[PDB]
């Protein structure tokens, strides 16, 4: 049969937009503007700020969605190729790390907003976008004969979710998705809070979690290394306060906290 | 006081306690920055003590003779010099997962005694709350290095020891608290909360506990022998209306009917009632409503406030219950409180025989001394485990 056969900034943006969403993993190089500093980082705050007074009058997931995802075409705009666009996400949490590294309060405040816009986007995904996201973060499922084995717990622990999350009320369907359902298995100080609502079978000290559920994990992930981030900046803190000119933008955003 | 006193110079097993605590021979910061606290007969208490070895430890409570102690979180710093450091310096980093259960809890459909009173019939509660909390405990999060102890009037406490339990957080204790928490509400007027198909947690403890309903709640106890009682606790638990008022209406016309009497009445009454194609979803509907009654009646029951916190305080092992005078021995679920020795009795065969190991509270240190021995080992071996991963 026949057969044939900075530049770099750019490229680095290109690769951590390709899933989507990022974990805000590494240094950005080059420049901007100092106006554009101002203006990406008050963007940035105002979705968060919504976020924070929606949690604060107690509503819903799909309430916020409905409520935050109209302000991205405006302040902070996803799913989209722009370069300006990803280069303003990134820069903007970036910079308010600078923001509120300060104090304990600042980082949780800012950890525990972060963490919600990150589940809305994570939600706004295709599944495929999701799969391609989690295998980029570098992120163990149980064998066939363990399934089998474990069968009749597994089902009994799922069968509800099934009926209420994934609207299978018929028992024949529930039964098909669980045949072609997957498990992963962990310690279950790991997923804790499912273990409190008994939403996941425990064995031995593990916790089997099905692969519709989980997601828990991977903002859990996200809140715990934008913590750790953010102890980080805070202990150079003192290299920031080399240039003048960005101290007062840093104390007006972190005042409407305060 | 001099009882106290004579107590902990000749019976208080400070070695293996020591042991347990420090989970070493030699001393380290889980003995060190470990918080204890002692409540005098004047009314005091004192939070913060610490100790630096058992000899320290076994000195420091002779002299402060307490009429008990309690065992606090293990710190990053020693509790006792608190006065060298700020409030927000001085953290928690490890305590022992512990379970509170109490026999006051289940006076709802105990009979034989209320209050803080006990006795071998209503302690079947406790042994089985004790055995569905084992089972829990080994079988969903792999516990091994555990103990029971009398509270010496009317509970038991369960001190969970294994490393991983020991090093759980507020929130995690706090979930691992809801996963055993079952009757999270223990009003009678309405029935569980429970979802269903069962967790298996919930089916297991169900398996292990109806063999036991009918001996226990229906002849034992016997609570709805009383027809108000039966229409304030069995009827709310019930899935229809019809059927409540059908069952009060027998009953007021039928008195004095007992438990097991009505736990038949239930059935056949129902069976009257629900004729025709419905008939197999209301035989379904009215068994999801007797086991859910095997649950709130036999399910174990926990204070929240043990369980809670890290930080918290509880009565120490082998302690003196003020008002009974009984020893807070560790026990199993075999255990019931006519077996528990007193201190006057022990001061009475310390007299006879001058040697605690022909008393009768050595069976108990001798369970302890087992259980450290397990621990000890277990905790070597992680060690050899973690090393070798660590290679």
């Amino acid at each position: 049969m026949f057969r044939q056969s900075s530049e770099e900034e750019k490229k680095l943006y290109a690769r951590l937009y390709e899933s989507k969403l990022s974990f805000y993993d590494l240094p950005p190089q080059g420049e901007i503007t100092l106006e554009q500093f101002e203006i990406w980082a008050i963007d940035r705050l105002k979705i968060l700020l919504e976020i924070e007074s929606c949690l604060s009058r107690n509503k819903s997931i799909k309430e916020i969605e409905t409520i935050i995802k109209p302000q991205f075409q405006k302040l902070l705009p996803f799913n989209t190729e722009s370069l300006e666009d990803r280069k303003k996400d990134y820069y903007s949490h970036f910079i308010l790390r600078l923001c509120f590294c300060r104090s304990k309060e600042l980082r949780e405040k800012f950890v525990r907003a972060e963490t919600f816009l990150f589940k809305i986007r994570f939600n706004m995904l295709t599944s495929t976008d999701q799969t391609k996201f989690v295998q980029s973060l570098d992120l163990q499922f149980i064998s066939n004969e363990e399934k089998a084995e474990l069968s009749h717990q597994l089902y009994q622990t799922v069968s509800a979710s099934l009926q209420f999350q994934l609207n299978l009320n018929e028992e024949h369907q529930r039964k098909q998705y669980f045949q072609q359902e997957k498990f992963i298995k962990l310690p279950f100080e790991n997923v804790i809070e499912l273990v409190g609502n008994r939403l996941v079978f425990l064995k031995d000290g593990y916790a089997y979690l099905p692969q519709f559920q989980q997601l828990n994990l991977l903002s859990n992930e996200f809140a715990s290394k934008l913590n750790q981030e953010l102890i980080k900046t805070y202990q150079y803190l003192p290299r920031l306060n080399e240039d003048d000119r960005l101290l007062p933008i840093l104390n007006h955003l972190s005042s409407g906290y305060t | 006081s001099s009882d106290m006193e004579y107590y902990y110079k000749s019976l208080y097993p400070f070695k293996h306690i020591f042991n347990w605590l420090n989970h070493s021979p030699k001393p380290s910061r889980d003995m060190i920055n470990r918080e204890f606290a002692m409540a005098f007969r004047s009314g005091a208490y004192k939070r913060y003590n610490s100790f630096n070895s058992v000899q320290d430890f076994k000195a420091q409570i002779e002299k402060a003779n307490p009429d008990r102690f309690e065992i606090g979180a293990i710190y990053n710093k020693p509790p006792r010099e608190r006065d060298t450091l700020l409030k927000s310096e001085l953290k928690a980093l490890e305590k022992e997962l512990v379970f509170d259960i109490d026999m006051d809890d289940y006076d709802a459909f105990r009979t034989c005694c209320s209050g803080a009173q006990v006795c071998s019939k209503c302690w079947k509660f406790i042994s089985l709350a004790m055995k569905i909390t084992n089972t829990a405990l080994r079988e969903d999060f792999g516990y091994k290095d555990f103990i029971w102890v009398f509270s010496g009037r009317r509970g038991a406490h369960c001190w969970v020891s294994d490393k991983r339990a020991r090093a759980l957080t507020d929130v995690q204790r706090r979930n691992v608290l809801d996963y055993v928490n079952v009757i999270r509400d223990r009003n009678t007027d309405k029935r569980l909360a429970l979802k269903r198909p069962y967790h298996p947690h919930l089916a297991r403890s169900l398996e292990q506990l109806k063999p036991f309903f009918v001996s226990i709640m229906l002849e034992e106890q016997n609570p709805w022998e009383d027809d108000q009682h039966a229409i304030q606790t069995l009827l709310p638990a019930l899935y229809d209306k019809q059927l409540i008022d059908s069952l009060k209406k027998y009953w007021l016309d039928n008195p004095r009917r007992s438990s097991k009497e009505k736990w038949n009445d239930i059935d056949q009454i129902a069976t009257s009632l629900f004729k025709g194609p419905k008939q197999d979803s209301h035989i379904i509907k009215l068994r999801e409503c007797k086991e859910d009654l095997v649950l709130m009646t036999l399910y174990p029951k926990l204070d929240v406030e043990v369980t809670k916190q890290t930080i918290h305080l509880l009565k120490a092992p082998f302690c003196i219950h003020p008002a009974t005078g009984n020893v807070c021995v560790p026990i199993d679920e075999s255990f019931a409180p006519e077996k528990a020795p007193k201190l006057i009795d022990l001061q009475t065969e310390m007299e006879k025989n001058n040697d605690v190991s022909l008393t009768a509270l050595q069976p108990f240190i001798n369970q302890f001394q087992a259980y450290v021995s397990s621990l000890l080992k277990n905790e070597l071996g992680s060690v050899k485990r973690e090393r070798e991963d660590d290679d």
